[PDB]
């Protein structure tokens, strides 16, 4: 039915994006 | 230092005349370009949507269940004697049912007589514009017994034992699916389970269920629900002047001068509920006929 | 009535020193050789107060915490919180089911102010805490003669009118009136700035109590010799006591950064109340009631208040102060980190600040040639030629014939900073020989001294004879030093490259011009000579008892002169040059003698070589000084004696027509008058000093700089910045950072001010067009106090776009921190584009979910209704209350996301004010992390489980994330072409209208 949206997959992708972008930024401020 | 208004060397409100013209011309050109850009992008956005169907329909997944007297707090408090006490209710009922009169549904080119018995769904092809303007099944006020009458311009409704009709939220392409014959305890209802969306009212707790004595439902042919022959909806553009099904509910044995809560819950598989939205699927009302 | 008390302290002191010993003892009632009875001493001790300055005014910690909770910025946030609770009170009693937004917002604003107070307080408190760890007040007992007996008592138990004795090394307790001296020299450096140790004689010499020699002063140190004296002044009534009490009771003023924040708030609230009032009238003209319109006025005004700009500005200042503390340049006041950059006139001190305040061997004479020795404080300069025989002879004359030796713990300390016992001149000589000629220990004991002759009261000469350890000659080595006029009369032979020659005038006059060269240079010169005593007329057994002529006074062999002076610190001249390069007027203000002040001025850069004083022109033309026009003289020396007889207009003209000025022989009170004269012009002033005389000048200055070790405690407390390493170049570092953080604050302010437009515009068109609310309140908090915090903080780390130490100091009446160009950019152009992008994402979400944008007009009337659960969209569908509210909140979330997307471009363009992003470069790692964290946080707030429940922020369909991309690209391109026209066309349109 068109009255359903897979919100869990989009939500999961957004949380993975938020996690990766934050750890990448941490690597950015840790130049070693 | 705050009298920089003018000087003999040309300044107004802080700057000269030629500077005022230069800045004003720049801001006009700039904002004009901004407006044109916003308009062009909004036009592309208009090109990404169609005229016969909304792109996203998941935010209206469980249809609502409204009533005719759109009360300020879903409460019906009036006096069985004072005619002005219940004027706000009757006014909305007459204005709502003003489009269901036999004179309003007179054109045979846009109206189609569905039938005296609830039948299966009526699919009028696809949602495109290849076909002309679809037909809308008629729904005469006679179906809602004891809550329609053959009254004059003012529908003399029920003072004692009021009437409250219920309506299913009109949704495009929505196909109602009543519960299976394996009904999981759905409060005594007729055996017309296959071609009508059931709606059953009740109290809310041990007190309200006892105060509300008897309830009488009215619908198409006498069934407490919505007939499937009126669904699905094909949008306002393709089906203007569409009449969604109606079903009235009258509370005969009420305890006068007592505010009692009623919950009219619509049952079905394609009918969801929500603990946050008391209107999704279900419906609440606080009736109090104080004499 | 404290005005009169302070006025009687701005006046230079008076005295009664010019009195016969009998008139003095009669006025005070004291035995000149026995002092007074101990009962009389205690009777005065318990009469007027112990000999010690009244402690500073204690500043309780709750007072300065309440101070940090107020101010100008935190006050704007306070009035914002008040307006929030006022609007909430109007909303509660008047309507059903009030919205809690305003209350949530008021408590958040209050929390912002409180937390900013806690952070700023912890920082200023940390500065004062590390400052208390520098008060090493060691009690010092004085030697007092009372009732005819010598006793050593605490300095506070000393009273007025009693005999006090001081020994070379001891500190002068109170203000004494010398009665009997024995070649006594005191150190008036920390008080009157007199560099060389001024001697103290019982005879009255000058009408000024500071210049005369019959007065010892509080906190001064008797360098050499011993003396006696009657205590004239005690406690706070003393000279340095009146100076310190004046310092504490002076005004701090308004820092330039604070005045900039104040004018900034003036513009913020100006446009805020303009928008609020004009929209209040507009809303009443439409349909809304006074009850509603008042809420609209408060909402628009409160919304136009930068909630997070407070924490960002605080962290900006704190970051620059961190870098200051890294270079041992601690700031006591936080905002004081900015004042150095805005400075345009530095008043510096000579003794101890411009100089090292220490006698050092400056130049030497040998082979009729001048040899300049390295006089840096850390020994990082050119080393003279040390391979000639003239040097091997002169170095022994100095290392042997000198009453100077190192002390006990003088081992691990460097050769210069270590303590030397004896005369200051002999100390400089001992250090120079110990530094450029190996060691003086084994060099002094190598020549066993037989008979010596110390310095004489008349014809001051110091001689001594020693045995000769050479393996070729047993003749006795006699050496003598003294003033060149005393040695020229007792010399006939002259040393050159190892051999001797007669006193021919061809080289003797060449010696005289060298003497006047090193002397006219403000230095003190001495002459050194030696002679080989014939072992045939004075054998190795003969003893030359110091009575008769056993040594030939004349016919000696002159080796060379040795001058000496207090040298400037190492990076002092270069730093002065850097300040002049930045357009900072350098003005010397010292109480030392003008003959030395002018030389140090020319030596450090205050007086440029070639520029002439009003006296120099009269000397080059051999004409009276009253004839030359002062306009032909760029530089000028102003004597303190003449400064006493000056008016306001005269000092104004001295500063207006003379570019290089040097104030000599000026009292601390006159220093304050000079600082005030500089401030009358309207320029930012920075006073750099060390002594107590710099206390009233460092206090009244826009920013005071005290030396962390070579400075006195009073001027160190009355100052606003401390140089814990005494590296005067830190002043250059400060003026650079003060301009740097100024420009970066401009960038950060324009960044936080740009987001206000796509925050208030939703509410504005919500009132006008009657459309559903596009942006939520909690989302606005997730922007102003959420995402944007890291980018705005990172904007402080931006570097210089051009050379800031090259441009002239900012004009306070012209270059404001937030001028009308920044408002035209943030509120006018960038924020406008961001608002359009937000509304675009808004219309996309609503049109895609069934509510076409044209249909959204006048829909809020029934949209906000909580009971109309059948609201028709554009497709005829019926929406319940919570369903459409879910859409509105899931429409607020992408509006917030859109804010972050356009803030990407806004941050990159605000990072550079004139240069191109390609030119400057994304080398700011904190900014990169700012964008990554900003985006990740924005995504987390939308996709975390339970956000549509707690913060009512619902997850987004991925296409929403791209609705804002074109607007950001547009912002970046527009600002890039803006900075490009600013580069290619530096004339006026793009520069005077948008460049802020
Ligand atoms: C509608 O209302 C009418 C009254 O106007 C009801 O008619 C009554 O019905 C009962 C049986 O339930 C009879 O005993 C009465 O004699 C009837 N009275 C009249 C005046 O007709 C009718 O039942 C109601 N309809 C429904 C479906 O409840
Ligand atoms: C309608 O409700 C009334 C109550 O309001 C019912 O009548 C009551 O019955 C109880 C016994 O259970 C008596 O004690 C009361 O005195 C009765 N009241 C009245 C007014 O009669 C009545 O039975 C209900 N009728 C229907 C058809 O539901
Ligand atoms: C201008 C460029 C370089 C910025 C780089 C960041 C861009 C490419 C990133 C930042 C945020 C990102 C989005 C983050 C969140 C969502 C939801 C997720 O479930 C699907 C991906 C999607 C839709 C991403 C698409 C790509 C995106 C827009
Ligand atoms: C000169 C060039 C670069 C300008 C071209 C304008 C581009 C960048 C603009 C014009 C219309 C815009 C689109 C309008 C419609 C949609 C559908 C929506 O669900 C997501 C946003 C999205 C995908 C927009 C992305 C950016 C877009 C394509
Ligand atoms: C309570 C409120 C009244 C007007 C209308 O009924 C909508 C209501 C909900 C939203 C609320 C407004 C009031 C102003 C805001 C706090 C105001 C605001 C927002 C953020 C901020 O920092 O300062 C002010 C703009 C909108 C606002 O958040
Ligand atoms: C449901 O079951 C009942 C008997 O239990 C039967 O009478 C009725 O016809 C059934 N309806 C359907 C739609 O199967
Ligand atoms: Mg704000
Ligand atoms: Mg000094
Ligand atoms: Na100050
Ligand atoms: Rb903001």
């Amino acid at each position: 039915d068109p009255f359903y949206y897979d919100y869990e997959t989009v939500r999961n992708g957004g949380l993975i994006f938020a996690a990766l972008a934050f750890i990448v930024g941490l690597i950015i401020i840790l130049s070693k | 230092k705050k009298f920089i208004w003018n000087s003999e060397k040309k300044e107004f409100l802080g700057r000269t005349g030629g500077s005022w013209f230069k800045i004003l011309l720049f801001y006009v050109i700039f904002y004009g370009c901004l407006a044109g850009i916003f308009i062009g992008t909004i036009q592309v956005m208009l090109l990404t949507i169609s005229e016969f169907k909304p792109t996203y329909q998941d935010r209206v997944a469980p249809p609502g269940l409204t009533q005719i007297p759109q009360s300020q707090k879903t409460e019906i408090s009036f006096r069985p004697n004072d005619p002005q006490s219940y004027e706000s209710y009757v006014v909305s009922i007459v204005r709502f049912l003003e489009k269901y009169k036999d004179l309003a549904q007179k054109d045979d080119m846009i109206f189609e007589d569905c039938g005296n018995v609830p039948s299966e769904l009526k699919e009028r092809g696809e949602y495109n514009n290849e076909r002309g303007e679809r037909k809308v099944c008629r729904f005469r006020l006679e179906w809602l017994g004891n809550c329609s009458g053959l009254n004059d311009e003012t529908y003399g409704y029920k003072d004692g034992k009021p009437c409250v009709i219920i309506k299913l939220n009109r949704v495009l392409g929505f196909k109602p699916k009543p519960p299976k014959n394996e009904s999981l305890e759905t409060y005594p209802v007729m055996k017309y389970n296959p071609y009508v969306l059931p709606v059953h009212c009740t109290g809310k707790r041990d007190e309200d269920k006892e105060k509300v004595g008897t309830m009488e439902y009215f619908g198409l042919g006498g069934y407490p629900g919505f007939p499937l022959q009126y669904y699905p909806y094909y949008g306002k553009l393709l089906q203007p002047k569409y009449l969604q099904p109606l079903m009235a509910v009258q509370f005969t044995n009420l305890t006068m001068d007592t505010e009692i809560r009623i919950e009219c819950k619509a049952y079905g598989e394609n009918i969801g509920y929500s603990e946050k939205d008391r209107f999704q699927g279900r419906f609440d009302v606080k009736i109090e006929v104080k004499s | 009535k404290e005005r009169d008390m302070d006025e009687l302290k701005k006046e230079v002191s008076m005295d009664d020193h010019k009195l016969s010993l009998d008139e003095l003892h009669r006025k005070y009632g004291t035995d000149l050789s026995r002092g007074l009875t101990p009962a009389r001493a205690a009777e005065i001790l318990a009469r007027d107060g112990p000999n010690a300055l009244t402690p500073p005014p204690t500043t309780p910690e709750w007072v300065k915490f309440c101070r940090q909770l107020f101010g100008g910025f935190s006050m704007l946030l306070w009035i914002g919180a008040i307006l929030c609770f006022l609007a909430y009170g109007i909303q509660a009693a008047t309507e059903e089911e009030p919205q809690n937004d305003n209350l949530y917002l008021g408590v958040v604003l209050s929390a912002v102010v409180i937390i900013t107070g806690c952070f700023s307080y912890y920082q200023e408190a940390k500065s004062s805490k590390i400052m208390e760890s520098f008060k090493n007040m060691v009690p010092q007992q004085a030697l007092v003669i009372r009732n005819g007996e010598k006793m050593s008592i605490n300095a506070e138990e000393v009273v007025v009118g009693d005999l006090v004795e001081v020994k070379g090394g001891d500190r002068i307790p109170a203000d004494l009136r010398i009665i009997s001296a024995n070649g006594c020299k005191v150190d008036n450096s920390s008080l009157t700035g007199e560099s060389e140790p001024q001697t103290r004689s019982p005879d009255f010499t000058n009408e000024n109590p500071l210049e005369t020699r019959n007065i010892a002063f509080f906190s001064t140190n008797c360098v050499e010799g011993t003396a006696r004296g009657i205590v004239v002044y005690t406690g706070d009534r003393t000279v340095m006591g009146r100076i310190a009490t004046l310092a504490s009771g002076l005004e701090g003023g308004q820092t330039p950064i604070a005045a900039e924040i104040e004018h900034f708030i003036h513009i913020i609230t100006g446009v805020a109340v303009f928008l609020g009032v004009s929209f209040f009238i507009l809303s009443l003209i439409l349909e809304y009631t006074w009850l509603e319109a008042v809420i609209f006025l408060i909402g628009i005004i409160v919304a136009n208040v930068p909630e997070g700009l407070l924490a960002t500005v605080t962290v900006c200042l704190t970051l620059t102060a961190k870098r200051m503390a890294r270079k041992n340049c601690l700031v006591k006041n936080l905002e004081a980190v900015e004042t150095l950059g805005s400075t345009s006139t530095i008043c510096s001190d000579k003794t101890g600040t411009l100089t090292q305040n220490r006698m050092t061997v400056a130049h030497m004479w040998s082979d009729n040639q001048i040899h300049e020795a390295d006089t840096t404080e850390n020994q990082s300069g050119v080393s003279f030629d040390k391979t000639s025989a003239t040097w091997l002879a002169l170095s022994r004359i100095a290392g042997l014939c000198n009453r100077a030796v190192f002390q006990a713990n003088q081992e691990n300390l460097p050769i210069l900073k270590r303590a030397v016992a004896g005369d200051a001149s002999e100390s400089a000589l001992l250090k120079c020989i110990e530094l450029c000629c190996g060691s003086v220990k084994e060099m002094r004991e190598r020549y066993t001294k037989i008979v010596e002759i110390p310095f004489n009261s008349t014809n001051k000469y110091q001689l001594s004879i020693h045995k000769n350890p050479n393996t070729a000659e047993p003749r006795h080595l006699l050496v003598m030093k003294g003033a060149p006029e005393r040695i020229l009369d007792r010399c006939s032979s002259i040393l050159i490259h190892g051999k001797e020659q007669p006193l021919d005038e061809e080289l003797k006059d060449a010696f005289q011009n060298a003497y006047l060269e090193l002397g006219g240079l403000g230095e003190r010169v001495l002459g050194f000579c030696h002679l080989f005593l014939p072992d045939e007329q004075f054998p190795e057994g003969f003893q030359f008892d110091t009575d008769d002529v056993n040594f030939p006074l004349d016919n000696l062999c002159f080796v060379g002169l040795i001058s000496m002076i207090d040298p400037p610190r190492a990076a002092v001249p270069d730093a002065v040059g850097k300040c002049r390069s930045a357009g900072i007027k350098v003005i010397m203000v010292t109480g030392d003698h003008p003959i030395t002040a002018k030389a140090i001025a020319k030596g450090v850069g205050i007086i440029s070589e070639g520029n002439e004083t009003v006296e120099d022109i009269a000397a080059r033309l051999n004409i009276p000084v009253s004839q030359v026009n002062p306009r032909d003289a760029k530089a000028c020396v102003v004597h303190g004696s003449d400064l006493k007889d000056m008016t306001s207009e005269q000092l104004d003209d001295i500063l207006k027509y003379h570019t290089e000025i040097v104030f000599a022989r000026t009292s601390p009170q006159q220093k304050l008058i000079i600082v005030e004269g500089c401030q009358r012009q309207g320029a930012i002033v920075a006073v750099t000093g060390d002594g107590v005389n710099d206390s009233p000048a460092s206090k009244k200055a826009d920013i005071g700089v005290a030396m962390g070790i070579a400075g006195s405690d009073v001027s160190k407390q009355a100052a606003d910045m401390i140089l814990l390493d005494d590296n005067f170049a830190s002043i250059v570092t400060g003026v650079e950072e003060g301009r740097l953080i100024f420009d970066n604050l401009k960038k950060s302010i324009a960044y936080t001010l740009t987001s206000n437009i796509p925050e208030i515009t939703p509410f504005l068109i919500f009132i006008i067009a009657n459309i559903p609310l596009p942006l939520g309140t909690v989302t606005i908090l997730c922007i102003d106090l959420g995402t944007d915090m890291v980018p705005a903080i990172s904007l402080a780390y931006e570097q210089a776009e051009s050379d800031i130490m090259k441009r002239q100091p900012r004009n306070p009446k012209t270059d404001k921190l937030v001028n009308e160009q920044l408002i035209s950019m943030a509120y006018g152009q960038i924020g406008m584009i961001q608002a359009l992008g937000g509304f675009f994402t808004y219309f996309v979400i609503l049109a895609e979910n069934g509510f076409l944008p044209i249909h959204l007009l006048g829909l809020r009337v029934n949209w906000d209704d909580r009971w109309i659960n059948d609201v028709e969209d554009s497709y005829g569908q019926q929406w319940t209350y919570e369903q459409r509210k879910i859409v509105e909140f899931t429409c607020h979330t992408p509006f917030f996301v859109t804010i972050v997307v356009v803030q990407w471009a806004d941050l990159v363009i605000c990072k550079t004010r004139r240069n191109s992003v390609f030119q400057q470069g994304m080398k700011n790692k904190i900014l990169i992390f700012g964008l990554f964290e900003e985006t990740a946080l924005a995504a987390f707030l939308s996709y975390c489980p339970g956000m549509g429940v707690a913060l009512r922020m619902y997850p987004l369909k991925p296409t929403w994330w791209f609705c804002a991309f074109p607007y950001s690209l547009l912002i970046f391109v527009y600002d890039e072409v803006r900075k490009l026209i600013i580069r290619r066309r530096p004339g006026g349109w793009v520069e005077k209208e948008t460049y802020y």
